[PDB]
RNA sequence: UUUCUAAUUUUUAUAUAUUGAAGUAAUAUGUAUUGAAUUGAAUAUUAAAAAUACAAAUUUAAUUUGUAAUUAAUAAAUCU
């Protein structure tokens, strides 16, 4: 069938076998508008106002460019990576050289509106203001392939955001 | 009762007060779907109307984080978890719904050529979901404010709930005062499509 | 990696609500051996007047007489077909229900509404769920064989546990 | 193709459309008689 | 008992204001540090 | 490119012109009162030569026919032709001036069709008493 | 925050000293009051991690003299 | 069939105890000066190296 | 003159007329 | 001169760092580092026409 | 598309500036502390101490000097 006996959430797997579930292209398909809003915990934090296809390698270099515009011992990022991720070009003819094993291994996330990826939350009495929070994520952002705006610690409220 | 034939949904006294559309209110009871509820009685936030708690029920407060608060159920506060929950369908009615239309649209801009009216929200409103409103709550974003909503794909604007604080009804829905509703304009030609 | 062949067409061959004769499929189920394995549940048990064919899983009326379904009270996904044998009964009710709400006479909280039946049921049996929750102690569900010896229950039905309603 | 957009008096005359059946729905919710 | 749309619903069509360049501070601050709109491609939202 | 053509009484219409507040001061007109003088300036509109019945009874037909007050020839109407709008072709001219009354079986139906009134521009009307125009027998 | 131990200890007595040879107008020796520039003073020293006794403790500085109270 | 429509209203509309917090960095108009501040021409503030140093 | 009128009342119907403004063969089958 | 992409993205680094209207193009000049921190907003060329450059 | 005629859908639609706000003054816990060859608001980290307002810079090997001192500048008023 589909998603179940899930790997925690990640990626679904074969309920009577543990390859990949090998999903539908537009399955999980960001193009809703979340209603939900996230109530993030950090001091800041990095929802995606838009919706689109992330991959965690465009993920993880966001977070290296992040890690490097903050301050040290007093803000830790804090990135999310609870959210299910998707295959790529799994199809046979579809992938190169009956190399499907070397295509399908990418694994991008399927983002709507309004997910937090990243926090920059604190580890003391140390305080952040929006231009000296907009300035620290204004790296990452370059690199993380959808709008993005930065939100203040508790529920993002969406009204502004948008 | 039978594995096969389970009650699709359930009456619950909730104890604490969660967010969610299935979730409720310190004290109220409420049919919300079988399974939710069933890791509610685990979990504790939630317990099945036996006869004793129909008069008092020891809620949850944020303070002490701990079911010391008791809220007695006399007629009285079941004419506050009616206003109480009657205002916070409306809500999770709206927030929870996705509003579809069909709309023709000849040009290039992706432009809707006879844009959206505030009375054509509160009448999609009405259509699909009931809910019955004042259109002159609806208040649309700045880029709508002049010329309707005008353009194809996924819209929003807000809807203003006004008669939220006698109910004390905050950080159990995510703006005590607004919800946005979620247009959808799916072109089509004259075959489907009105105005 | 292989072929697959088309589905079936499993649906209604009467229309729900006008009388029917025995002779026609009601409807002709899926019995849905998940893939031709011996374990299904078909979406429309049967119900009064009609006998379920046991190969098929397709309903047959064992009366003519007009037909409908009864969505289980408990979960509106568990539907039987009720065939009712006199056509008469409803065709001259029909004929009025539908003669009184022209002249608007007529109320809309019947029970045959079919929006109103959830609270239909609530007005009349204001418990009802916890009837059929009500989790039965092993003691009672086995009433003492001797109080069936000495007559006082008419008959122990031991398997008979479940509250389909 | 919708290549360029669509001229602009054919909107104006199609808001005088919406505009039309906005006031034949304003007729068929008329009572079905009058007391008189 | 009485709730007016007209006090909190506003619909006022605002002016966009240009950032102002001619004043070297107010240009600084209005810096909405969300330029970096230029991911705006309309890349593929259904895959990769 | 609205609100240029049309004004703003266009888009930012609230098309509602139903009942925003007509329905709050339709349960205000309920709390004070109606009584024999709130009949008795009414009897002097049945003393008025001019005979158009003033207060009307939204009740339904077997009510009526079990405490009759048909007597001073009032209009009988279903609280329908007065919602529907069937009922303005006998309706008085004096939007500003007139108020009839609205007699009904129990007081939440009365409110509920002077409402209906008051959204068809009338102005005055405490709309119930089920007992005292009986009391009131003219 | 830097260190993560108040080093040496102080007293309100002792600032109270250094705040009598470190006058802004040494031509009118009080021109901030004695009292207002200890404060001064104080918060230098906890900035340096100068944790007085009067202050920064549950207890002030006990004596022989007298209860508490 | 169910329609969902708001309760009457007991007390104010906008609330004002259960207000979220606004939801944007709270910096003042007048904290930074960015726009929509009008201040009378006498009662000019904060010039006090350029036109405060000799007020008036 | 601020009485609701009173007499033996009749009630009219009404009669509609109808035109087509749009033509017919852009439409479905069921319009 | 490194045409910042938007207009909006032109920042001052230097004291003598101003804005001009070179030919309706807001750009930025300074006498120092004169073509080291220029910056010029993305627009047409300063002639352009109605069939070569839309 | 019988023929003469009449007609309500038109290769005509509104585009972002006024203002290189650059004079108006010695100082004073203080060159804090730490890390540091050195650092004095502008190395590195650290940032909710104060009082008698001006610690997210330029500058210098360091400082001082020297730039800088949270302001009027209403395109909205459709143009037909
Ligand atoms: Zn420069």
């Amino acid at each position: 069938l589909r998603p179940s006996s899930l790997l925690r959430a990640y990626h679904y797997v074969h309920p009577k076998t543990g390859r990949p579930i090998r999903q539908y292209r537009k399955y999980g398909d960001p193009r809703f508008i979340n209603n939900e809003v996230a109530l993030i915990k950090g001091l800041f934090a990095l929802i995606t106002t838009d919706f689109g296809m992330v991959t965690q390698s465009q993920l993880e270099n966001a977070r290296l460019a992040i890690l490097r515009r903050m301050p040290r011992g007093s803000f830790a990022l804090t990135m999310h990576t609870d959210y299910e991720e998707f295959p790529v070009v799994q199809k046979s003819p579809e992938s190169r050289m009956g190399a499907g094993k070397s295509n399908i291994h990418h694994f991008a996330y399927k983002f709507t509106t309004g997910v937090p990826l990243f926090e920059i939350t604190a580890l003391s009495s140390r305080r952040l203001n929006q231009a000296e929070a907009e300035g620290i994520f204004l790296a990452g952002r370059s690199f993380i392939p959808l709008q993005t705006a930065v939100v203040p610690r508790g529920r993002v409220d969406e009204y502004h955001v948008f | 009762m039978a594995p096969e034939l389970q009650l699709e949904y359930i009456p619950i006294i909730f104890t604490r007060t969660i967010l969610g559309p299935q979730g409720g209110f310190a004290g109220e009871e409420r049919l919300i779907k079988r399974e939710v509820a069933q890791k509610y009685m685990s979990e504790g936030n939630a317990v099945t109307p036996s006869a004793e708690f129909h008069q008092g029920v020891w809620c949850y407060n944020p303070d002490s984080e701990q079911y010391d608060r008791f809220v007695e159920r006399n007629a009285e506060f079941l004419d506050f978890a009616a206003r109480k929950r009657q205002w916070l369908d409306v809500y999770w009615r709206v927030n929870t719904g996705y509003l579809l239309f069909g709309r023709q649209s000849w040009g290039q801009g992706w432009l809707l050529n006879c844009p959206l009216r505030k009375k054509d929200i509160a009448q999609k409103l009405w259509e699909q979901y009931k809910v019955r409103v004042d259109p002159r709550l609806i208040e649309f974003r700045e880029k709508d404010r002049r010329t309707g909503i005008q353009d194809l794909g996924h819209n929003w604007c807000w809807l203003y709930l006004p008669g939220a604080e006698e109910l004390a009804i905050d950080r159990e829905v995510y703006d005590n005062k607004r919800v946005k509703v979620r247009m959808h304009i799916r072109k089509m030609s004259s075959y489907g499509a009105l105005y | 990696q292989a072929g697959s062949p088309r589905q079936k067409a499993k649906l209604f061959h009467v229309i729900p609500g006008t009388p029917v004769t025995p002779v026609e499929k009601l409807k002709e189920q899926r019995r849905r051996f998940g893939q031709d394995r011996y374990s299904r549940q078909p979406e429309y048990r049967p119900g009064r007047n009609v006998r379920m064919d046991p190969n098929t899983f397709t309903l047959y009326a064992t009366t003519k007489g007009v037909m409908t379904i009864r969505t289980s009270r408990i979960n509106p996904s568990y539907k039987w077909l009720d065939v009712e044998p006199d056509i008469q009964k409803v065709y001259r009710s029909r004929c009025m229900r539908a003669a009184l709400q022209a002249r608007g006479k007529a109320s809309m909280m019947v029970a045959g509404n079919v929006h109103y039946r959830a609270e239909l049921d609530h007005v009349t049996e204001p418990h009802w769920r916890e009837r059929v929750m009500r989790v039965p102690k092993a003691t009672e569900r086995f009433q003492d064989p001797n109080y069936f010896t000495r007559g006082l229950v008419p008959s122990l039905r031991p398997l008979s546990r479940y509250s389909y309603e | 193709e919708l290549l360029h957009p669509l001229p602009v008096w054919a909107r104006r005359q199609q808001w005088l459309k919406r505009d039309t059946v906005e006031m034949n729905e304003a007729i068929l919710r008329e009572p079905y008689y009058r007391i008189k | 008992a009485t709730y007016d749309p007209a006090a909190f619903v506003s619909d006022d069509i605002k002016k966009d204001v240009r950032r102002p360049f001619w004043s070297r501070r107010r240009w600084a601050l209005s810096d909405n540090f969300m330029v970096p709109m230029s991911p705006k491609p309309k890349n593929t939202i259904k895959d990769e | 490119n609205l609100n240029k053509r049309y004004g703003a009484p266009y888009v930012a219409k609230g098309y509602a012109s139903l009942d925003p507040r007509c329905s709050l001061d339709a349960y205000s007109s309920f709390q004070q009162t109606v009584t024999s003088a709130d009949m008795k300036k009414a009897l002097l509109s049945i003393d008025s030569t001019s005979s158009g019945a003033l207060v009307i009874d939204v009740r339904s037909e077997p009510e009526r026919r079990l405490r009759p007050l048909l007597s001073p020839a009032i209009v009988a109407l279903h609280p329908h032709d007065i919602l529907s709008g069937a009922a303005c072709p006998i309706l008085p001219s004096n939007k500003e001036r007139a108020e009839m009354f609205v007699v009904a079986s129990e007081a939440q139906r009365a409110v509920n069709a002077c409402t209906a009134l008051r959204r068809w521009g009338f102005s005055r009307v405490t709309a119930v008493s089920v007992d005292a125009v009986s009391e009131a027998i003219a | 925050v830097l260190r993560g131990n108040y080093c040496a200890y102080l007293t309100l007595e002792m600032c109270y000293e250094i705040a009598k040879m470190k006058q802004m107008s040494w031509g009118k020796v009080e021109y901030p009051p004695i009292e207002v520039r200890v404060r001064r003073v104080v918060g230098q020293a906890r900035r340096m991690g100068i944790a007085i006794i009067g202050i920064d403790t549950v207890h002030s500085s006990p004596v022989k003299g007298m209860t508490e109270k | 069939e169910r329609y969902y429509a708001l309760p009457h209203l007991r007390g104010p509309s906008m609330p004002v105890q259960l207000a979220q917090p606004s939801g944007k960095y709270p910096s003042g108009k007048f904290t930074q000066m960015m726009e929509d501040v009008a201040i009378h021409p006498l009662q000019k503030p904060d010039a006090r190296y350029k036109h405060n140093m000799y007020p008036a | 003159t601020t009485t609701i009128a009173a007499g033996p009342y009749r009630r009219v119907g009404n009669v509609f007329i109808v035109t087509c403004i749009d033509h017919p063969f852009k439409f479905s089958w069921e319009v | 001169h490194p045409g910042l992409v938007p207009r909006d993205k032109l920042k001052l680094h230097c004291e003598f760092c101003r804005f001009h209207w070179v030919q309706d193009t807001l750009v930025v000049r300074c006498a120092a580092h004169p073509k080291e921190h220029n910056q010029r907003e993305i627009w047409l060329e300063p002639t352009w026409t109605w069939g070569k450059q839309q």
